[PDB]
C-alpha cells in the first residue's frame, strides 16, 4: 500500500498557479498542514494514513522547491543527479547529512532549488519516504562516486 | 610390546564415555563399538592410518561380498589369529635388528625428547602412533632427513563408518583392487624398512616398492632409547607401565624415483607443456578444507584422481552416502569430517558448482575490501585498514566452514538447485555483513569516502553477477 | 519412557569453549561446558577427579538452539578485546538461549533428584561459559518422561544436537579427558533438524 | 582534609556558534534521549590556557609543538645565553628521542607540550653529565630517581600539571609523564536544541547583479552545564610537592575561568560574551558530576536558565541526601534555593571560600 | 538463610567513553535486537580493585584475594550494558600547534556516548566464607556491603579526565536468593526514551521484577534504594531512602 509517486508528480504539475504558488511559499514542511490546497492535493495519494503522512510531507516539500526544479526521466539517483548538475559542492551535501531532522529536509530543498536536478522521481520518492541514516549515506556515496566519475 | 598382540589403542565407547586401552584381537572381534580417544587431531588421524595399514596387510577381502560380510560381522578369534601370525613376527616395538619402524645402532649426540617426534613420556601405543605419524604425515626434521613417500604435509582422506572397526575395515582394499593398484610383483621387496633396510644413497624405482614396504615406509634413522615407567602416558591419559622418553636421530638420504601409488591420499596431476608432473594433495593454502573437496571426491583426467580407498567405496556401495575424514598439515594441524548425501558419486558437477559458489562469493567480498584497502593505503591512513580484506576473508572462511558442509550433507543432488540458490542467499547476506563490519570503524572519515563508495559499488556489482 | 531433567541456558552474553591468538565460541553449549555447569552446581572441585569422572560417566545431554521474538532475532556474536596488564580476543554469544534435556546413563551414582537439588541451590556461582556471563533465568526444573520431552517444554522448533540417535552428525572436541586435566577428546553430536 | 574539589557551572549563551566540527556544524551530542549542543573539553581548556586571566594569575602556558626544528630555534634563542648551543641541542634530542641537526624541518612522534624552564633544568643536568663524563643512560637512571625536581619545573607551566602529557619516543616517555590533576567534561545544553541556520550572502562591490557568495551557518543559543573537578594531591605532586593552599589558589583561578571564559569562535560575529549565572563548588572524597540533574532534558518555563538551575538544586539535594555526603559546599547565583549550601552573593567571595578551604 | 546475594545497579553516565577496543571504538554489544554500549566485566572489576575505597576497606592481605582471586574469586561481575539502543557520537578533535600558524598539527576522531547502564554482580557467600577459612555469615556480609557500595559508586577511569562521567548510581537493588540471577532481561526489549532514558529504565526494571521474581524463583530478602520517583515494585521489596541504610540492611541479612 505505497504512494503512487508518478501520479503525485503529475498532480503537482496539474496544479493551478494559485496552489503551485500557495505551496511554494512554505518555509518548513509542517506549514503545509496550514494549507488547504495541500490536503486537497495529497489526500487521494494516501494521506489520512498516519504512517504515510510524514513521507507525503517530504515529497511535497521537495516538489515545493518549485517551480520545476525536479525534472523526471536501473534509474537515476538523487545523489547522481545532484552531482550531474555540477553546481553543488560536496561539503554542502555533508552538511545536509549532519543536520538534524527538519533542518535536513529544509536544506535539501535549498540544494534542489540550486541544482535543478534530473532524477528518476519515483525512486527519489522511495528514498524520500524511507528517509533514514542509510538513505542519507547512500545519498553521499552516489554523490561522491558520481562527482568522481566526472 | 607388539602392535598385533598386546593392547595400545586409546579408545572410548561412542556413547560410553569411558577411556580404555584395547588390543587388535578385541577391536576385530567384539560387537563393541569403539572410538579412539586422543587429545590431538593429528594423533587421532595417525592412529587411524596405522590401524588401516595394519588391517590392509593382514586381511584384504577376497571379494566385495566378503568385504560387506566382514564389515557386518566381526571375526572369530581364530580367524584373526590365523590372519595375524606372520605379521606377529614383524610388529614388535623392541627387537634385535627388527624393532617396529626403527633402525638399530643409530648413532648421534644427544637425545631428542619424545616431544619433537609429534610436531613428556609415552606409552607403547602412543609412541607407535607418534612414530608412524612422523614417518608418514609430518614434514620431518631434515635437514639431511628424507621424508615421504608422499611426502611432508600430505593430506590423508579416509572413509568413515559407524564404529572404529567399521572405519578401519572400510578403508581396506579388496585383494583384487589391491593387486590391481600395485601390478608388477617383481618388486624387491615387500619387506618393510626395518626388516630389510634402505641404504644411502639408494636410487629407487617407485615400482620396486611392495605395498607392505611402502605403507610402512620409514625414511628416518630413528631408535627408541629404552623405556622407564611404571606410570602415566602424556597422550593416552592412562598409566602404562612402560614409557618412552628417549629417541635417537640420524641423517640419511635416498631417492625414490617416480610416484608411489599410496591408497590414502588424492593424486593430482599437472602437465606443463614441458613436463608431466604429478604430486599428492597439499594443504598449501589457509583455506577451509571444503575448498579442496573438488579434488577429494571428484575425478578429472590437467586434473586429479582420488584416494583409491575413496574410489573403491564409490564403486562398492554406490547407493550409500559418504562420511569422509580429511587430515593434514601446513606448522598447523587440520582435521575435518564431511558428509555427502546419496548422490555424490553420480553428480560431481553439482559439488563443483557449490564449491564454485562459495569461492565466487569469497572472491567478490575480497575484491571489494581490497579496493577499499588499496584506497586506504593510497590516502596514507595509519592502521589495519590495509589488511581489511585479509582479516575479513578470514572471518568469511570460518563462517563458510559452517555453511558449505551443511549444504553438501543435505543436498538432493538429483533435483535441487533451490537449496543452492538459498546458499547463494546466505552467502550474499554474509558478505554484506562482513563488508560493513570491517569497513565500519574507518568509514566515518571524509577523505576515505570516495574509496568507500567504489568499495561498496564493487561489492554489489560482483554480488549481482553471482546471481543468474 | 525414562526420566529427563530439563534446563534453561539464557543470558545476554554467553561463551562456549573452543580450541584457540583469540578464544572463540561455538553456537551451543559444549559437553565439557555443560559438565562444567553441572559440576559447579554440585560441590565439585577441579583437583578431585574421581567425582568429576563419575559425573561425566553418569550424564548425557541434548541441546536446543531456540531463538528470540519481538519478529524474530537470530543469534549474533561479539568480539571482546580483552587485555591484561598481553592481548586476547574473546568471542561471546549474543541472544543465546538453550533448552537442555539431561538424562542419566545406565551408570550410577547420581539420580535426577540429586541433580535438580543441585541446579536449584548451586554450591558454586553458575555462568554461561565465563563468569562474565550471568544468566537471566534460573535453570528451571524439568521432570518430563527422546527429543519429545523438549517438545513438551516450549519454545518449539529450534533443532536439537543430542547423544541419542533418532541422522546427521556433528563432530566436536568437547569430551574432556579427566586424567589429562585440561585437554579433550573427539566426541560426536547427533543432529535433529527443525521438526 | 577533602581531596577532590568539584566545580559545577550553568552559563547561558545567546545565539552563537561556539564549537564547530570539520563541516562547520555545531558539536551535536545525545543525552539522555535528546540532542544537546556541545562545546568540547578541549576548547574550554585551551580557552582558559590562552586567556588573559590565566596569563595574569597563573603564568605562561606550555608551548605545545610537534616541530622540533622550530622548537630548537626558539630554545636556542631564549636559553642560548644561559647554555652552550650544542648542549641545548643535545638536551632537546635526548628529551625528544629524535636527532636535532640543522635541518629546516624536524618532527617528534606527536605533538608534545614543552616548558622552557623544564628544558633549562634539563640542560643544566645534561651539562653536569657532560662535564662529569656521565653516560646518557646513566643520566637517565639518575634523573629517574628523583622525579619531583622535573615537576617543580612543571610549576612554571601549570596547564601541564592540570591537563597532563604523554610521550612515546623521547627520554620524556620515561621521565616527563603526568596524569593531570583536573578532569573536565564537555559542556552540554541542559535542554534539547534544534540548531538554527543563518543564510548569508557576500555582496561584491564590483558585480552589480546578485551576490558573489551564498551560504549557510549552524547556530544556537543554549544553556550549558560546564563541569570540572580538580584532584588536589595530584596537583601538588605535579608541582613537585606544592602546598595545599597553593593548589587551592590554582583551584580558585580555575573556578574563575570556568565561570567567566567563553571560547572565541565565532564570537567576533555572534558575540556570546555571557558570564555564568550559576557557579557551585563542593569539596568531596569522590568526584561528582551533577550532569544527571539534566538527563531529563529540561523543558522551558521562563526561559531555560531558571528551570535548569531549579533542576540542578533539586538533583543536588537528592544525590547528597541519598549518598549522605557532607562535604563543604558553596553556591553563587545571579537568580532565585535549598539549605546547607552556603550562599555567596559575589563570585569573589565564593573564591575566597575556596582559598580558605570551606570557611 | 539464602546463599547468593545479587546486586543490581542502574546508572546514567553523561557523554563519555568508558571502554575502548583495539581501534578505540567504544565497546558495543547486541541485545536483544539492538546495539548497546558495553563496559567489560574486567574494566569494572579493575575499577573496583584499584579503587581507593577497596584499598581502604578490603586491603584493611588475604581478604581481597578471597573476594576477587589471585592477580579464584567469590564475587562475579558482569559486563554492563545500556538499557536502550545507542548510536555512538563521534568527536573530531584538533591539536593546535603553537609553532605553526597555518593549521592544526593533528586531526582525529574519538567515539563517545551517554548511556544508562545496568551493572550486575553476584556474590557467592558460602564461597567467600570458605575462602576466608570459615568466617561468619555476618563477617561475609560486611564485605558484601563494601561490594555494593563500590558497584554503586565506582566508575572506570577512561577517558574520565577528558569527558568526566563521574556519575553516582541512580538505582541500587539488592536481593537474596538460592540461585544468582540477572535482571538484564528487563531491558531485552530496549527501553525507549520518555523524558530521559533513566526513568523509563527504572520502570522497566521494577515492572520486570514484579512479573518475573514472583514467577521465577527466588524470593529472599530484597531491598532497593532509588533516587527517582517511579511507582516502586510491590512491597515485597523494602525501600531504602539512603545507600548507607541499604548497606546496613545487607549487614543485618535482610532484617524484618
Ligand atoms: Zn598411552
Amino acid at each position: 500500500d505505497e504512494i503512487d509517486a508518478m501520479a503525485l508528480y503529475r498532480a503537482w504539475q496539474q496544479l493551478d498557479n494559485g496552489s503551485c504558488a500557495q505551496i511554494r511559499r512554505v518555509s518548513e514542511p509542517d506549514e503545509l498542514r496550514d494549507i488547504p490546497a495541500f490536503y486537497r492535493l495529497v489526500q487521494p495519494f494516501g494521506w489520512e494514513n498516519p504512517r504515510h503522512q510524514q513521507a507525503l510531507l517530504r515529497m511535497v516539500f521537495c516538489l515545493s522547491a518549485g517551480k520545476n526544479v525536479i525534472r523526471h526521466q536501473t534509474g537515476i539517483s538523487l545523489g547522481r543527479a545532484l552531482a550531474n548538475s555540477g553546481r553543488i559542492n560536496e561539503r554542502r551535501i555533508f552538511q545536509l547529512i549532519r543536520a538534524d531532522r527538519t533542518a535536513d529536509m529544509v536544506q535539501l530543498r535549498r540544494l534542489l532549488t540550486h541544482a535543478e536536478p534530473v532524477l528518476d522521481w519515483p525512486l527519489m520518492a522511495r528514498m524520500l519516504t524511507w528517509w533514514g541514516k542509510r538513505e542519507r549515506q547512500q545519498l553521499l556515496e552516489d554523490f561522491v562516486l558520481t562527482t568522481n566519475k566526472n | 610390546m607388539n602392535l598385533l598382540i598386546d593392547n595400545w589403542i586409546p579408545v572410548r565407547p561412542r556413547n560410553g564415555g569411558k577411556v580404555q586401552i584395547i588390543n587388535l584381537q578385541s577391536l576385530y572381534c567384539s560387537r563393541d563399538q569403539w572410538r579412539l580417544s586422543l587429545p590431538r587431531d593429528d594423533m587421532e588421524l595417525a592412529a587411524l592410518a596405522l590401524l588401516v595399514c595394519i588391517g590392509q596387510i593382514i586381511a584384504p577381502a577376497k571379494d566385495d561380498v566378503e568385504f560387506r560380510h566382514r564389515i557386518m560381522n566381526p571375526l572369530t578369534e581364530d580367524e584373526f589369529q590365523q590372519l595375524i601370525a606372520p605379521w606377529i613376527d614383524m610388529f614388535y616395538l623392541n627387537h634385535a635388528e627388527h624393532p617396529f619402524m626403527q633402525t638399530k645402532g643409530v648413532k648421534a649426540n644427544d637425545v631428542t625428547p619424545m616431544e619433537k617426534l609429534l610436531a613428556e613420556a609415552l606409552c607403547g601405543g602412543c609412541t607407535a602412533i607418534a612414530l608412524f605419524n612422523q614417518a608418514n604425515q609430518a614434514p620431518g626434521f631434515g635437514g639431511g632427513f628424507k621424508s615421504g613417500l608422499r611426502g611432508g604435509t600430505p593430506v590423508t582422506t579416509f572413509v568413515r563408518g559407524i564404529d572404529l572397526r567399521s572405519t578401519v575395515l572400510l578403508n581396506v582394499l579388496t585383494l583384487p583392487r589391491l593387486q590391481k593398484q600395485f601390478p608388477n610383483e617383481s618388486h624387491t621387496e615387500n619387506q618393510p624398512t626395518w626388516i630389510k633396510p634402505i641404504k644411502s644413497n639408494e636410487s629407487i624405482p617407485a615400482s620396486s616398492i611392495g605395498f607392505v614396504r611402502g605403507l610402512f615406509w620409514q625414511p628416518a634413522h630413528i631408535e627408541l632409547c629404552d623405556p622407564i615407567g611404571i606410570g602415566k602416558c602424556s597422550c593416552c591419559g592412562q598409566e602404562s607401565n612402560l614409557r618412552y622418553t628417549g629417541f635417537l636421530k640420524e641423517k640419511f638420504t635416498f631417492t625414490v624415483n617416480g610416484l608411489w601409488p599410496h591408497p590414502h591420499s588424492p593424486c593430482l596431476v599437472t602437465v606443463k607443456k614441458g613436463e608431466v608432473e604429478e604430486k599428492f594433495l597439499a594443504f598449501t593454502t589457509s583455506a577451509p578444507s571444503w575448498t579442496q573437496i573438488s579434488r577429494v571426491v571428484v575425478d578429472k583426467i590437467n586434473g586429479n584422481r582420488v584416494a583409491a580407498v575413496v574410489n573403491q567405496f564409490r564403486n562398492i556401495a554406490p547407493q550409500s552416502p559418504l562420511e569422509l575424514i580429511m587430515g593434514g598439515y601446513r606448522l598447523e594441524r587440520r582435521h575435518d569430517v564431511l558428509m555427502f548425501n546419496q548422490g555424490w558419486q553420480q553428480y560431481g558437477n553439482v559439488i563443483n558448482e557449490i564449491v564454485t559458489v562459495g569461492l565466487g562469493y569469497k572472491t567478490a567480498l575480497r575484491k571489494a575490501l581490497y579496493t577499499f584497502a588499496e584506497g586506504f593505503k593510497n590516502k596514507d591512513f595509519k592502521g589495519a585498514g590495509v589488511s581489511v580484506h585479509e582479516t575479513a576473508e578470514r572471518h568469511f572462511y570460518r563462517q563458510s566452514e559452517l555453511l558449505i558442509p551443511d549444504v553438501l550433507a543435505n543436498v538432493n543432488f538429483s533435483q535441487a538447485d533451490e537449496v543452492i540458490a538459498d546458499l547463494r542467499d546466505k552467502l550474499h547476506q554474509l558478505c554484506e555483513m562482513l563488508f560493513n563490519q570491517s569497513v565500519a570503524p574507518y568509514a566515518h572519515h571524509p577523505k576515505l569516502i570516495s574509496t568507500l563508495a567504489l568499495a561498496r559499488a564493487t561489492l554489489y556489482k560482483h554480488l549481482r553477477e553471482l546471481k543468474p | 519412557m525414562r526420566s529427563y531433567l530439563i534446563l534453561r541456558l539464557a543470558g545476554p552474553m554467553q561463551a562456549w569453549g573452543q580450541p584457540t591468538g583469540t578464544r572463540p565460541t561455538g553456537r551451543f553449549p559444549t559437553r565439557s561446558g555443560l559438565l562444567g555447569l553441572l559440576g559447579a552446581c554440585l560441590g565439585i572441585q577441579r583437583d578431585d577427579t574421581s567425582s568429576l569422572q563419575a559425573l561425566s560417566e553418569s550424564v548425557q545431554f541434548a541441546v536446543r538452539c531456540d531463538e528470540l521474538i519481538l519478529r524474530r532475532v537470530s543469534v549474533t556474536g561479539l568480539r571482546d578485546y580483552h587485555t591484561v596488564l598481553i592481548q586476547t580476543w574473546r568471542e561471546y554469544l549474543c541472544d543465546a538461549s538453550f533448552t537442555v534435556a539431561l538424562w542419566l546413563t545406565p551408570h550410577a551414582t547420581m539420580v535426577i533428584s540429586e541433580l535438580e537439588k543441585a541446579v536449584l541451590k548451586p554450591r558454586y556461582t553458575p555462568y554461561l561459559g565465563r563468569r562474565s556471563c550471568p544468566l537471566t533465568h534460573p535453570l528451571f526444573l524439568g521432570t518430563c518422561q527422546p527429543q519429545k520431552a523438549l517438545l513438551n517444554y516450549e519454545p518449539v522448533g529450534g533443532d536439537i544436537y543430542s547423544e541419542e540417535s533418532v541422522h546427521l552428525k556433528f563432530t566436536a572436541r568437547d569430551e574432556p579427558m579427566i586424567t589429562l586435566p585440561r585437554q579433550f577428546a573427539s566426541r560426536e553430536w547427533y543432529v535433529i533438524k527443525g521438526g | 582534609m577533602s581531596n577532590f574539589i568539584n566545580i559545577h557551572v550553568l552559563i547561558s549563551h545567546s545565539p552563537s556558534c561556539l564549537n564547530r566540527d570539520d563541516m562547520n556544524m555545531q558539536k551535536d551530542a545525545i543525552f539522555g534521549g535528546k540532542r544537546r549542543v556541545r562545546i568540547s573539553s578541549q576548547s574550554l581548556k585551551r580557552a582558559m590556557r590562552k586567556s588573559g586571566y590565566y596569563a595574569q594569575n597563573i603564568g605562561e602556558s606550555s608551548l605545545r609543538t610537534i616541530h622540533l626544528a622550530q622548537l630548537r630555534d626558539v630554545l636556542r634563542q631564549k636559553l642560548g645565553e644561559r647554555f652552550d648551543q650544542k648542549i641545548i641541542d643535545k638536551t632537546l634530542a635526548l628529551l625528544s628521542g629524535k636527532s636535532v641537526d640543522e635541518a629546516e624541518k624536524i618532527s617528534a612522534d606527536a605533538v608534545t607540550p614543552w616548558v622552557v624552564g623544564e628544558i633549562a633544568w634539563f640542560c643544566e643536568q645534561v651539562a653536569k653529565a657532560e662535564a662529569d663524563n656521565l653516560d646518557d643512560k646513566k643520566l637517565l637512571k639518575v634523573l629517574k630517581e628523583d622525579i619531583a625536581a622535573i615537576r617543580v619545573n612543571l610549576q612554571q607551566g601549570v596547564d601541564i600539571a592540570l591537563s597532563g602529557r604523554m610521550a612515546t619516543s623521547g627520554m620524556m616517555t620515561e621521565l616527563g609523564k603526568v596524569d593531570g590533576a583536573m578532569s573536565i567534561a564537555h559542556a552540554i545544553t541542559t535542554h534539547q536544541v534544534d540548531s538554527d541556520i543563518d543564510w548569508f550572502t557576500a555582496v561584491d562591490d564590483l558585480q552589480e547583479q546578485g551576490s558573489a557568495h551564498l551560504g549557510t551557518q549552524e547556530f544556537s543559543s543554549g544553556v550549558f552545564y560546564r563541569y570540572a573537578n580538580i584532584n588536589l594531591a595530584q596537583l601538588q605532586e605535579n608541582l613537585g610537592g606544592a602546598s595545599r593552599e597553593q593548589a587551592l589558589e590554582i583551584a580558585t583561578h580555575v573556578v574563575h575561568m570556568l565561570a567567566t571564559e567563553v571560547p572565541g569562535a565565532k564570537q567576533r560575529t555572534y558575540a556570546a560574551f555571557n558570564p555564568a549565572d550559576m557557579v557551585m563548588v563542593n569539596f568531596s572524597d569522590m568526584p561528582l558530576s551533577m550532569a544527571n540533574a539534566f538527563e531529563k532534558a529540561v523543558k522551558a518555563k521562563d526561559g531555560f536558565l531558571q528551570p535548569s538551575i531549579q533542576a540542578f538544586n533539586q538533583y543536588w539535594d537528592r544525590v547528597a541526601n541519598g549518598y549522605g555526603l557532607n562535604g563543604a559546599a558553596a553556591q553563587f547565583s545571579l537568580s532565585d534555593i535549598t539549605a546547607q549550601v552556603k550562599q555567596m552573593p559575589t563570585l569573589e567571595q565564593l573564591k575566597s571560600w575556596v582559598r580558605n578551604n570551606g570557611e
